[PDB]
């Protein structure tokens, strides 16, 4: 997250590492087995990590619990980015607590306007590379399709939306991948790609969850 | 030749430990790719990068 | 592209300091070359590494 | 040089260092005000430093004068490297001194097994890069033409010999180009290329000197 701050520890409960021997991708806690990351996320021998704040130290109030099965969007396009989302099966239930919850999925899609919590442990430095140990939040709003269509012609499908600021200055980026993006307490978006980070006219693109929310529930109940 | 192309992260957002083959240093040394995209000097391990470019 | 090979050496033994675009610091940055052979991504300034890379 | 020793301050005095704000080739003193280096270390503008030893300190005792002109072989080819000879004039002429002396051209060329003196302040590493304040010395052996020309096939010219060691871990480097390789008191080669630097089967390439000393008679006579 470029631009953001210290969320706090624990103050975003469905913030979850993707771990397989290092932190690699974000995602997002659905229920008590299930979590919602990034296609492009896609990995064997997953450990998800809950309960997390400082991913270099291990404070004991952790959970860390190994992924059984990711089930990767059928119609998810390496070259397209489009359907960039994927599911994640933990072999045991997590244990819900005040430091870990599930985020509820939306019934109606976000407008343009609408401003969201983006989280992650992605680099800080739009330039260069700094990696945080804690949890950095960023507040950003929802663009407006033409704002994002004009930010990157020919490459955004109408599962994709743009957040954040074409000034540039505040955005997710690596490290960040399979995020989530929190409106109102629903989860509307999965941090995905972008041109740079924080880069002026160029902002972050996200998957658009409402989309999915029928395969979601598909998937979890037949699986 | 794949083997002289920079190390490139793509526009993804990821953070995967990749290999690419360093020209100037003669071997295969690590880059955090983002997960899609990129060039072909990106390799899983640093043994198939050494098989491949070394 | 130029812009997105390695910088290169080259076999001969002369350290010049030129400059090549580096894609993942997305600039320009000085390095010393051979004075023969090598690639494209080798600018004899900054400033005209930039006009062509940047 | 790579694996060589520290030579000693001013014991190799018709070594100087061509500089255009930092040093960039190494070059031969034949006279008080000619220079004799390498064709691909060709530029405008050099001062050419007699003298030295510590090329990052000034100690006072060394001698700075610009170049006023300097001479490429004609037939110098930048593909081939072929003919990678120059010839620099002084502006005005050094004063030998006990640090500051010419070193002899040779009559007759010398023969494969023949130990000669290579000098430089080039990279120390084989690998990586470690550039040193003072003068380094190495000494090596002429290769015989055929032993040359199988390690660099189809790149050898009759004007190219190849001098030191074919299990590697001594050569010139990044640094020396343009300086010297004295037999017998004789300036018989000019470093210039090779492949890396210290490999293994790979040993150093320099310009055959008794093969350009009426060209260099004719030209310091004509200029
Ligand atoms: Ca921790
Ligand atoms: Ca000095």
């Amino acid at each position: 997250i470029v631009g953001g701050y210290t969320c706090g520890a624990n103050t975003v409960p469905y913030q979850v590492s993707l771990n397989s021997g290092y932190h690699f991708c974000g995602g997002s806690l659905i229920n008590s087995q299930w979590v919602v990351s990034a296609a492009h996320c896609y990995k064997s021998g997953i450990q998800v990590r809950l309960g997390e704040d400082n991913i270099n130290v291990v404070e004991g109030n952790e959970q860390f619990i190994s992924a059984s099965k990711s089930i990767v969007h059928p119609s998810y396009n390496s070259n397209t980015l489009n359907n960039d989302i994927m599911l994640i099966k933990l072999k045991s239930a997590a244990s819900l607590n005040s430091r870990v919850a599930s985020i509820s999925l939306p019934t109606s899609c976000a407008s343009a306007g609408t401003q969201c919590l983006i989280s992650g442990w992605g680099n800080t430095k739009s330039s260069g590379t700094s990696y945080p140990d804690v949890l950095k939040c960023l507040k950003a709003p929802i663009l407006s399709t033409s704002s994002c269509k004009s930010a990157y012609p020919g490459q955004i499908t109408s599962n994709m939306f743009c957040a954040g600021y074409l000034e540039g200055g505040k955005d997710s980026c690596q490290g960040d991948s399979g995020g989530p993006v929190v409106c109102s307490g629903k989860l509307q978006g999965i941090v995905s790609w972008g041109s740079g980070c924080a880069q002026k006219n160029k902002p972050g693109v996200y998957t658009k969850v409402c989309n999915y929310v029928s395969w979601i529930k598909q998937t979890i109940a037949s699986n | 030749e794949v083997c002289s192309e920079q190390a490139e992260t793509g526009p993804c957002r990821a953070m995967i430990s990749r290999w690419y083959f360093d020209v100037t240093e003669g071997k295969c040394a690590p880059f955090f790719y983002g997960g899609c995209g990129g060039n072909r000097n990106n390799f899983d391990t640093e043994e198939y990068c050494m098989a491949v470019c070394g």
